[PDB]
This record gives C-alpha cells, structure tokens and sequence, in this order.
C-alpha cells in the first residue's frame, strides 16, 4: 504493498481558514485509517479513529470521514494549535505504512 | 501518566500503562513494526525482514528491538485490524 | 374470584391473550374452582 | 363553619349494572359523618385525595372551578367553566388573575400553551365528585331539588379527563360545602332497578364492621368476630454496611482484552458498593438476564460471594451461558449450576474483537471425553482420541486437538461475531454481607414499632437488645417456622432481637341493629392497660 | 377481535436504548422526569428506529428531554415547564454517524380499557342478525358466550353497556344497534 | 415450606423478583399455605 | 394425572425441560399427587 | 395541488404548512432558481443566502419551494417539492 | 453525473428544468424515486460520484437536468444541461 | 457426498435429499462452519431432510459460502441467505 499518498504536497492558510486535505493508497482499507499530527519538532499525537468517534479530549473540529483510500480531514476554526503536518495512516494490512506529510504553513 | 522511553539494539521503557494489554509499535513516518501483548503477532516491514526482530519482556514492561525511532503504544491488544487499532501513545525519540 | 388470574371470566381471558399465557392464567381459575369444589364436598360429607 | 356530610357522597364505583345485590367497593369515598366544610355567599381549598363538592342555591352562583397546583403561568393549571350555552374544560398554562369570578374575561390574563381543551353541553344541590388518578380526571354529578339534606343518593360518571397534570389546588369560580375524600372500603346496596339505595362505611365505628363483615344491613344479636387491631409501624429504618468504596467493575467490563470461555477469567468483589446502574452503558441492546433476581432490584440487594466471570464467544452461543442448555459451550467449556443465581450480561463485541484478517487470542474446546461439573475450568490440551487405538501421541485420524479458535472476523454474520460475556454468581443466602446496593442507613430505633431493612431483609416489628450471641459467621437467627427471629446489626454488630407488632383479635358485642345501634368491644386476649389507644391513624 | 374503550395514543421520540425504559416498573431519567407507564399498563408499546427520518448531520435539536427534576413523575403526568432546576431541558443532536443506541426511534404508545363499558374503537368482525329465544353463540362488541337471548325489563343507564350476576357473570347486554 | 417458591419468606420473593415473575412465586406460597389452613381445618371439623 | 403438567412421568419432565421450569412443573406434579393423598386420608377418615 | 402564489408571500393552502420547511426561490433571468433563504417549520434554524413565517397564516413571508421533511433535521429526506 | 468539492453523502438529488417548466422532481434524496416517477429515470452517488442513469426519452424528457446540494447550508444546485432535438 | 469423483461447479450447483436415514456426522473430522446449530447437537438433533448441496471454489471464496456475505459468489453463484441453519463444510 500500500501506498499512503497524501495529495495535497502541502497546504497553508491563516487563523479561521477552514482547510481540507486527502490522500490515497492502494487497495481498499475501509476505516482502518486515522490521521495523527506532528507539530514542528514534537512528537506526533492522536485526533479521530475511524473518523468518527473523536478521541477525547481532543477538539472536535479537526474531523473527516470515508472509505477505501477515499479520506478527508476537515477542520472549521484553523488555528495556531492546527498548523502542523497531518499523517494519514493506513492500518488495514502490514506491513503497515504512512504518509509523507501535509506540511501545513504560516 | 503514560511515560515511553525509547532506552537505548533499543530498549523501551514503558511506564504508567498496563504493559501486558497492548500491543507495541517502532516506526522511524515509515512505520518499522509491530508485536502483540503475548508476542503473537510479530510482523515487520517490507525493508528489514531477517534484520530487526521485535520482541517484548512484559515482566519489566520493555519493547525490545535487535531517523528517529518512536516507540508508539497501541490502542488495543493485537495486530492491525481493529476498529480501535491506532497509535495512541509515542515516546520522544532516538 | 379471580385467584391470582387477570379475570375471572375464562372467555375474556381466552379472547384477550395467546394460548401460552392464556393456559396460565386459565390454570389458576381452574385450580382456585377445584379447590372450591373439593372444600364443597369436603364440608358436605362432614355435615352429611 | 363545620357541619356534618352525614351519608352522602356515593357515587357509582363502576359502569355494570346491578341488581338486588350487596356489593363491596375500595375506592376514594367521603366518610360518613364527615366534618365538611361550608362556604356562604372565596378562598382557594387544596385537593387532598379528590372532593366532593356541593352547592345548595337556585340561581347559578356557581360556575366552574380550577384546578392547578401553583395557579399561575409558570406551572400547567385545568379550567372548568359552565357558561349557560356549554362547559368549557382546559388544561393550560394559566396566568389567573388573583379573584376569579358574565364577563368571563376576569378570570385569567394569559392562556400559553394549551394541551387540552374539551367543550360539552325550591332550591337545588348539585352534587359533584371530582378525582384525578391515573393521568384522568374523573367527574362524578347529580342535581336534587331540594346544612346538607340527610337523604341517600348517588352519583353518576359524567366525563374522565386525560388531562395529565398534578391538582393540588382548586378554587370556586363565582352556599358550596368542600369534603374530601379517603381510601375506604364501601358495602352498597342495589335496588331491584339496578339503583343504589344505601350504604355502609365499614371503618365508620364497629357496628358498621360488623355490617361489612356479615354483609349485611342488619345484625341479630350476639357477639361477632369482626376483625385484627394491628400496632402500625411509626417510622421506617435502614441498617446496611458502613462500605462506601465503590465495586471494580470498571476494570471488569472494561477490560482491553477479555479471557477465552475455556480459560474463562474470575474475579472476586468484595467490601464495595455495588452500583448496577453503571451498567446499562454497554454495547447497545445488550443482552441482561437475571436467574433468582429482577435486574431492577439489584441496586436494593446485598450480596454475599459475588464472583464476575468473564469471557468471550460467539454470538449464537449466548443462548448456551443458561441453567441446564447443552452444547460445546455449556458441556466442556464454561457449564452453570441448575440452581445458578445471578446475572449474564452478553454484549455484541465486534468493535473491539474482531480483526480483519483472523482474530486467534479466542479459543474454545470442541472435544472432550466427559462434561465439565458447575464453575469448573479444564486448562488441557491433551490430545482427544475418539478411536479405541491408543491415541498417545499426536492428533491425526479420530486423534483431535480438543481446543479451536474462533477466528473472529469483521465480515461475519452476527451469529459468529464477538460476544463479550460477564456473569455475575451471587449468594442471597443472607448470611455476612460484604457487597451492598447504594442505600443510606439511618439510626436504629429500638423498643419501638418501625419498619426495618437489614442489609436487604425487609420486615415490620419492634427490635430489642438480644442475649443470644452469633457466631462470627452468622448474620441472621431463625425460629421454628424459618422466619427470621434475630439479627446481627451490620453497623454496630449488636445482636438485636425481632418482635412482631402489637396486635389481636376484636369482637363487637351487639344487642341487635333493631334493638339499638349501641355496642360494645372485646379486646381478646389484651389486659386493658395493653389495649391500643394511639389517637392519630396509627394503630 | 376486540373492542376498546379509551384509546389513546402517546406519541414521542427517544434515544434508542432508553426503549428498556418504555414499560411498567421502569427506572431511569425517561421513566422518572418524562414518561411514567402506570405498573397496571393495558396496551401495546410499538418502538422503532428513526435514522432516515430524524438523523441530522449538525445536530437535531427538535427532540428534548427533561434531564432534571426535583422529583419523579406518577403514571401517565406530563411536565412541560422550563423553570431552572441548571437548566432542565437538554437535546439529543441525533446524528446519522451516532451508533444505533444513541441513534433516535420514533416510540407510539397504545393504551386502552378493556373493562365493558359502552364501547367506541372496536375493529373489524362484521355483523349478523338478533336471533332470540334459542341459543346461539353470540358475540357482542367481544363479549363471547353461549346461550338464550331474550328482551329484558332491566333499567340500565345510559353510561351502562353490561349487567352482571353475583358470579360476575354478564347476563343483561344492551345491544350495540 | 416454600410450594416451589424460591423463599418461604414473601418479603424476600417481593424484594427480589419483579411483579411478573412475583406474581407466580407469591401464588404458589398463598395456596400452599392455604391449603395447610384448609388441611388444619377439616382435621379439626373432624376431631370436633 | 398430569395436573395440567406436560407429563405424569417424572423423568420425562426431567429429561425434556430446562431445569429452570423442569423443576416448577415437577412441583406441580407433587402437589397434584399430595393432594390426591389428602383427599384419600380425609375420606378415609371420614368412614373411619 | 399545494398553492403558493409568489408576490413576499406564498399563498401555501391543501397542506399543513406548519409542518415542513421552505425556501423562497427567485427566477434570475435565464438563470438557475438561486435559493435565498430556508426556514424551519418552528424557525428554529435559518439559512441565508451569501448575497442577501406565520404559521398560522400559511405564508412564507421572507422580507417559493416546498421541503418533504419538517426542517433540516431530515437530512436523508431532504428535497425540494413543489414550487 | 455531478460533480462537487468532497463527499457530500447522498444530499444531493437531481431535479429537472423543462420548457417553461417551473422545477420538476424525481430520485428524491439522489437514491429513492419518487412519487409518480417511472422507473426509466434512476440515479446514484457515493462521495461526489453522482451518476444519473437513463433508459428513454419522451416529448417532455428533452430537459436541463441539474443537481442541487442540502448538505450544508446556502445551498448550491448545479449546473444545467440543454438537451437539443 | 463427500468422496464422489468429480463435484460440481458452483453456478451448477448440486442439491441431494438425505432424508429417512441415520446421519452420522461424526465420521466428518477426519476430512466445519456450522450457524444456527452447533456440531457437537447434531447428533441429538433431527430433520426432514437435509439438503446436501455441493460443489468446489477456490479459497478466498469459501467465506462467500456463509450467512451474510455479499461476494461475488454469495451473490451471483449461490445465494446462502442471512438466516439459515446448516454447516457449511469445506477441505
Ligand atoms: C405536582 O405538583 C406539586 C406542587 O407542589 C408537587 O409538590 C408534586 O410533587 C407534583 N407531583 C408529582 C410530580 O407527581
Ligand atoms: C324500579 O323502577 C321501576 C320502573 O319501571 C318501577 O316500576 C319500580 O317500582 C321501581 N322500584 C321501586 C320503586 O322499588
Ligand atoms: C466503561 O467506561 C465508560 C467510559 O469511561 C463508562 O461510562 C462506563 O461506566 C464504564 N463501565 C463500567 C461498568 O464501569
Ligand atoms: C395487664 O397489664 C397490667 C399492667 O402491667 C397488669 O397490672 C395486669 O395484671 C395485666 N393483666 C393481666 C390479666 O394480668
């Protein structure tokens, strides 16, 4: 095998700039897929499995949902805590693979 | 809490978790791999077969392992498929 | 008297459930009229 | 004022016709020479249990009454006009104005939301009854062309009303007379033209006891056995464990990985309070079946030896987890006594067992020689040898493994999806309680009649100091009928003796109901200084 | 093959699961502030799930429940006011991605009387003519027997449909026509 | 005696069952003990 | 006699029903015969 | 059917108008309908267009299209009827 | 077929604009007919991969069948398509 | 049904009528999916008749073969319903 293919290379906007990303593989993985995030030198951390039942805790707004390769993120309030690179992970089959990296900017 | 060390082959130190109920991941984000709570389900990655081994010591809560290497704890017990199969705790780094 | 039945009339307990239920209720009105009538004859033989 | 009701009031308890009979009614009655109070021409009067109302004019005054129970916008008020085309009846959100009373507009100011409205068509008494049980207003009436009149007459049914509100108080809209009704036990006499003609209060005073008791409007005389007099308790008490740390459940249901149904896991739960309402959060339509107790009644209960047993199967095998079902499961797994007590909680599990690709931390033994006894656990994996050669060895042909895996998938049918199962194995056998529901324990009142709960064992009487002394592991004394004569308190661990109520046999001694309506009463077997004379409805 | 008295249908809409709560002896937030069955319920509760009906993707805020009370409810009483207790109505937000407990049902209420009286609601059977004076299985308005029937001299009263014998048994019927 | 009941005690069988399930328990105690009374009574008509 | 039981034969009730009611229908069967045993002594009583 | 004669006011009749949500809709010449507003049966959720009821008196009055279901709430039912 | 940003679920629906016609209706909810609509008209859509199916025409079928969105609110309907004779 | 030669082929299915017979499962084993019945009652267990349909696929099909499943084979071969009773045994 699968290829996580995160489509948009990067994306950039500012505070209240709702912003959406995607990526794609190959072959079918249903919702065995969450998506983590990676601010700039921290360690990743855990939003949404299955892109529906958010983890707790965590601000409901950075939200997505489909199936197969078919993702999207999708937040409403786009933030300074929501600038960082977001990972689609795939966790139908292993090997298990990632992303490469939605780099969000300033 | 959840405390993991990425200790040192590497040597993770987990702490402030039930170490013997999840199921434990290296991924360098080029996941690396991945081993069950009772070390049932050992599978790697297409770059390391007959290299890296993975291996757990669940009396000493230790994820053993002969860019950075994290040291992820599963969501749940076993292997990828899972409605709740995620990474839900990493470590800092190595 | 309706010894623990839902009625003591035996067709509005036939017209108003299902025979599983139905024959559990039926067998309290029948052992409670059994009852009365054993008590009956009992007492009639005494005061025979 | 005050003036006395005398014997009116009866109203048709049913809507069957009946004829030269004597027939028993329990119902809201107003009791025979009640003090009622009168009204002349006002205030507004609460409603205790339902009232009788009448009202002796012969121009109208009276109008209609409202029934609410704060009277106001905030809360929801009924209305009940009689303008002279119609009545007008409304349960709605009245802001009255402070004296009701033609311009109807001087009633209320505001009228928000209305979820009921009804319209319908020698001095006189209009006789009415008004009752609100069940979410229905029900209205009893009758006029008579005419103090209240000394005469018998009854009341008819006029309209129930869903109106679905508390009535707590009313007030007249404009002589009206204002009685209230009580619980009582009524004995009516039928005309041959199916009319009731006369009454009996049967608690008015004994002679009418004996009325009731015989059935009949005249007594001869002699001496009838009429009734018991029985001391009612004062008060009420519980005695349960000082416990107030709560049970592990938790870790029990919300465990990451369940065991395997032939390794099945048990858990011991003990000094807790056990909250069952903290269940009912589980995969939904989960499956709670309860075998010697009602699920309901669990969080009332305290509980000796609570053991959790916990495992996982496949769905079509929950009907196995029972008293007595055959099968794999129930035969060389996980088997339950015939005299099981307690409670299975089965819940669909796919979400957290299945996995895509073959799920293999579940096993269950397929093959076994004999059946498993009650709560008995068989961690084998010999080789299962259903051929006479000797199997010693490995498996291969009538040579099985004995253990499978259930291999859970997310792509099953529910029939082989996941099922996490818990049973709870409990001991109401009284007995030291360790384990108890979430109850508040007041202060033990002794030599005294009250109702007592201890740790779950209900009962009426008067508890005493005992000399008796319990052996450490006994909670509860027993007399020859197996009636619980003695118990340790739970708090305190003071052995306390349990005594009936005050009670005894009444006789009424009658000269005959055409002789006189005098009588006198026996007591039996009570010294008169023991004779109950507790003035309020207490004894 | 009955008839009934007084019908009423009780209509409202709850949180999938809470339907263990629809019946007598219930407990819970639904059976104790909203919703009370009498213990001595006649009548048919009919429950089932609404999503292609009142799921909505933002949150359905059309169904309210009454979270707090100082008190509970008694059989068959409603409490439509808002007073503050916090404030004691909540709301669902049923939503198509919730799970099926948490998904809304759509819950009607039957109940009835089935206790003689005149009767109004009463299905479909048909009807044949008055035979008198030999007996016959007759069935009126449900009430089934056997026997003679003739005209009587009973007075009964217009609330009156039954007339009944020390036994509690129906010997005067008014006929339905 | 229990008749079949789960307690010879009715205040357990109402403390722990639920009225529809009560309601057989509590009839089985009712006409067992009713019985017995019935029993005491014809020996003594007898005696007498 | 059955009593209104499945069977008269004890074995059957007990090797054909689920313990949970194997053991009520049983009940009813002893009650049933107990109760034939009363009539018998209370009549032979009476011509005795 | 159902009238709703636009002049604003839709003369709604033949329905319970107090039961399903509306939009008024207006003929941009040679143009597509362009919703302009939509209105929940009570009012409780309102949508207005980017570039811009009584009940009882069966009249969208927006200072005409019919919805199947009572409001937005019926998002799986959600289509415009009767114009 | 109809085409949009991302997966608007099945909240789309395809109407349709005829000569002089004020809107007509048909597939209500983009997945169910609806009343009196034969069943030469159908039509479905996973994501934003609507695909209106067709079997015939008819004199009044010659339309500008669009699209319109009740995902979310100021709603956007589509485009149009004149069918030529 | 279990050593004949040649099997069918799953479109052309075959269907037997086992019935007035005793039939022992047992001697299966030694060749076992069983819904809405468990294998260790069959023995206890009795029927009309027990239809015996067989034929051959290949592995990753085999689940189609089952209650509930929506396949290519479940859905356009042989169509086992959501709810049945049998035990699909497939070597
Ligand atoms: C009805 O209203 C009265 C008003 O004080 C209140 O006290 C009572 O608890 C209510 N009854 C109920 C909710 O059953
Ligand atoms: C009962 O009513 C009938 C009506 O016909 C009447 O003839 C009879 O006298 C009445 N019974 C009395 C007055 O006791
Ligand atoms: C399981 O966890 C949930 C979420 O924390 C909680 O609401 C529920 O009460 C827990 N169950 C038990 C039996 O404690
Ligand atoms: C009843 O009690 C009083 C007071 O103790 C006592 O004097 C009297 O003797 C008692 N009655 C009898 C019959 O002993």
């Amino acid at each position: 095998d699968i290829q996580m293919t995160q489509s948009p290379s990067s994306l950039s906007a500012s505070v209240g700039d709702r912003v959406t990303i995607t990526c794609r593989a190959s072959q079918g993985i249903s919702s065995y897929l969450v998506w983590y995030q990676q601010k700039p030198g921290k360690a990743p951390k855990f939003l949404i499995y299955a892109a529906s039942t958010l983890q707790s805790g965590v601000p409901s707004r950075f939200s997505g949902s489909g199936s197969g390769t078919d993702f999207t993120l999708t937040i409403s309030s786009l933030q300074p805590e929501d600038f960082a690179t977001y990972y689609c992970q795939q966790l139908y089959s292993y090997p298990i693979t990632f992303g490469q990296g939605t780099r969000l900017e300033i | 809490e959840v405390q993991l060390v990425e200790s040192g082959r590497l040597s993770c130190a987990a702490s402030g978790f039930t170490f013997d109920d999840y199921a434990m991941h290296w991924v360098r984000l080029e996941w690396v791999s991945g081993i069950s709570w009772n070390s049932g389900d050992i599978g790697y990655a297409d770059s390391v077969k007959g290299r890296f081994t993975i291996s757990r010591d669940n009396a000493k809560n230790s994820l053993h392992l002969q860019a950075l290497y994290y040291c992820a704890k599963d969501k749940t017990y076993d292997s990828p498929g899972y409605f709740l199969n995620s990474f839900d705790y990493w470590g800092q780094g190595t | 008297s309706k010894f623990g039945a839902i009625s003591s009339v035996l067709n509005d307990i036939f017209s108003r459930l299902d025979p599983p239920e139905a024959e559990v209720q039926i067998d309290r009105l029948i052992t409670g009229r059994l009852q009365s009538l054993q008590t009956y004859v009992t007492q009639q033989l005494i005061r025979a | 004022a005050y003036t006395n009701s005398f014997t009116r009031g009866v109203y048709y308890p049913d809507k069957v016709f009946r004829s030269s009979v004597l027939h028993s009614t329990q119902d809201l009655f107003l009791p025979f020479f009640s003090n009622v109070t009168w009204f002349h021409v006002n205030p507004v009067l609460p409603f205790n249990d339902g009232v009788y109302f009448a009202s002796i004019e012969k121009s109208n005054i009276i109008r209609g009454w409202i029934f609410g129970t704060t009277l106001d916008s905030k809360t929801q008020s009924l209305l009940i006009v009689n303008n002279a085309t119609n009545v007008v009846i409304k349960v709605c959100e009245f802001q009255f104005c402070n004296d009701p009373f033609e311009s109807e507009f001087r009633v209320y100011s505001s009228a928000n939301n209305c979820t009921f409205e009804y319209v319908s068509q020698f001095k006189n008494l209009r006789e009415f009854v008004f009752k609100n049980i069940d979410g229905y207003f029900k209205i009893y009436s009758k006029h008579t062309p005419i103090d209240l009149p000394q005469g018998f007459s009854a009341l008819e049914p006029l309209v129930d009303l869903p109106i679905g509100i508390n009535i707590t108080r009313f007030q007249t809209l404009l002589a009206y007379y204002v009685g209230y009704l009580q619980p009582r036990t009524f004995l009516l006499k039928y005309n041959e033209n199916g009319t009731i003609t006369d009454a009996v209060d049967c608690a008015l005073d004994p002679l009418s006891e004996t009325k009731c008791t015989l059935k009949s409007f005249t007594v001869e005389k002699g001496i009838y056995q009429t009734s018991n007099f029985r001391v009612q308790p004062t008060e009420s008490i519980v005695r349960f464990p000082n416990i107030t740390n709560l049970c592990p459940f938790d870790e029990v249901f919300n465990a990451t990985r369940f065991a395997s149904v032939y390794a099945w896991n048990r858990k011991r739960i003990s000094n807790c309070v056990a909250d069952y309402s903290v269940l009912y959060n589980l995969a939904p339509f989960f499956t709670f079946k309860c075998y010697g107790v009602s699920p309901t009644k669990l969080n009332d209960l305290c509980f000796t030896n609570v053991y959790a047993d916990s495992f996982v199967i496949r769905g079509d095998e929950v009907r196995q987890i029972a008293p007595g079902q055959t099968g794999n499961i129930a035969d060389y797994n996980y088997k339950l006594p015939d005299d099981f007590t307690g409670c299975v909680i089965a819940w669909n599990s796919n979400k957290l067992d299945s996995k895509v690709s073959g799920n293999y931390n579940y096993l269950y033994r397929l093959f076994r020689k004999s059946n498993l006894k009650p709560f008995e656990r068989d961690i084998s994996t010999e080789i299962y040898q259903a051929g006479n050669k000797p199997c010693n060895g490995v498996a291969g042909f009538n040579c099985y493994f004995p253990l499978r895996s259930y291999s859970f998938r997310p792509t099953y049918g529910v029939g082989h999806q996941p099922y996490r199962v818990v049973v709870l194995s409990f001991e109401l056998l009284h007995a030291p309680a360790t384990v108890c529901g979430p109850k508040k324990s007041t202060n033990l009142v002794k030599n005294k009649c009250v109702n007592f709960n201890f740790n779950g064992l209900k009962g009426t009487g008067v508890l005493t100091e005992s000399n008796k002394k319990f052996l450490p592991f006994q909670q509860f004394g027993r007399d020859i009928a197996d009636t619980t004569d003695a118990v340790r308190d739970p708090q305190t661990l003071e052995i306390l003796d349990i005594t009936p109520c005050s009670f005894g046999g009444v006789s009424v001694i009658t000269p005959g109901t055409n002789t006189s309506n005098q009588v006198a009463v026996l007591y039996q077997g009570v010294n008169c200084t023991e004779v109950p004379v507790a003035i309020h409805a207490d004894q």
